[PDB]
Order: structure tokens, then sequence, then C-alpha cells
């Protein structure tokens, strides 16, 4: 669970379909946004929220 | 600009860098 978390955390979800490809948690949130319909302002106008 | 758009301030996202985004508009008022 570790190997699979250490992917989740630091390549995104590019990590199961083939090498694992980083990406920021910053834009990692703000990319799975675009997948259920958010659009990513929403994520850096409350980052610390 | 047809492919970001505007939204927000530079004051609130962190990690925010500075560049010159082009225009396609802008060489048009050239003419």
């Amino acid at each position: 669970t570790s190997a699979l978390l250490a992917g989740t955390i630091t390549s995104g979800w590019t990590f199961g379909a083939g090498a694992a490809l980083q990406i920021p948690f910053a834009m990692q949130m703000a990319y799975r946004f675009n997948g259920i319909g958010v659009t990513q302002n929403v994520l850096y106008e409350n980052q610390k929220l | 600009t047809d492919n970001t758009f505007v939204s927000g301030n530079c004051d609130v996202v962190i990690g925010i860098v500075n560049n010159t985004v082009y225009d396609p508009l802008q060489p048009e008022l050239d003419s």
C-alpha cells in the first residue's frame, strides 16, 4: 500500500497506466477537479482552506 | 488566450509565475 500511495501522491494517476510520471499535488487536485466537472480555479483560490 | 482563461489574481495562487500571455487579436490591431 505504501508503493501505491507514493505513486498516488507524487505521480498522480499515471503510475498505473505505465511508468511513474510525477506531477505536483497542487496540479493533481486541480486536474481531478476537471474529471468531476469542477473548474480548477476553485482549488487555488481556497488552497489554504 | 484561446488556451488559457482569466480567473482570479496573483496574490492567492501559491507558486504563480510571471510570463507574457500571447494574444492572437494583438497583431490584428497593428494593421
